[PDB]
């Protein structure tokens, strides 16, 4: 999910974008 | 400013920049 790719991970615009409607 | 970790509320607000008015889901899981 979001929190292990963007939080415990660096984040990144393309994971950002994929949790756009 | 999206190349870092990115928690909590900062993380809920970075989804609110980038998608704008297309919207977002949040879900920490």
């Amino acid at each position: 999910g979001i929190v292990e790719q963007c939080c415990t991970s660096i984040c990144s615009l393309y994971q950002l974008e994929n949790y756009c409607g | 400013f999206v190349n870092q970790h990115l928690c909590g509320s900062h993380l809920v607000e970075a989804l609110y920049l980038v998608c704008g008015e297309r919207g977002f889901f949040y879900t920490p899981k």
